[PDB]
């Protein structure tokens, strides 16, 4: 998802779906490995 | 007009200085909601009266 070669455009955009799995969503808060992070109908402590 | 008419929808998802904002409709309306209670009840107890 993240750590992708390449990504995909805005005029047709994939979609990649991830269920049935144990997440950890620590790259997205912890890990230096974006330049911003901003949540909207969530905490994102608690998202792990 | 809230996110979601449980609290723990709110508390366990939003932040506490969003959380606030969404806590206090749930408490107006819930509140509003005695008070139309009450007030019938109080006038039933008149016609038993």
């Amino acid at each position: 998802v993240f750590n992708a070669t390449r990504f995909a455009s805005v005029y047709a955009w994939n979609r990649k779906r991830i269920s049935n799995c144990v997440a950890d969503y620590s790259v997205l808060y912890n890990s230096a490995s974006f330049s911003t992070f901003k949540c909207y109908g969530v905490s994102p402590t608690k998202l792990n | 007009g809230a996110i979601s008419s449980v609290l723990n929808d709110i508390l366990s998802r939003l932040d506490p200085p969003e959380a606030e904002v969404q806590i206090d409709r749930l408490i107006t309306g819930r509140l509003q909601s005695l008070q139309t209670y009450v007030t019938q009840q109080l006038i039933r107890a008149a016609e038993i009266r």
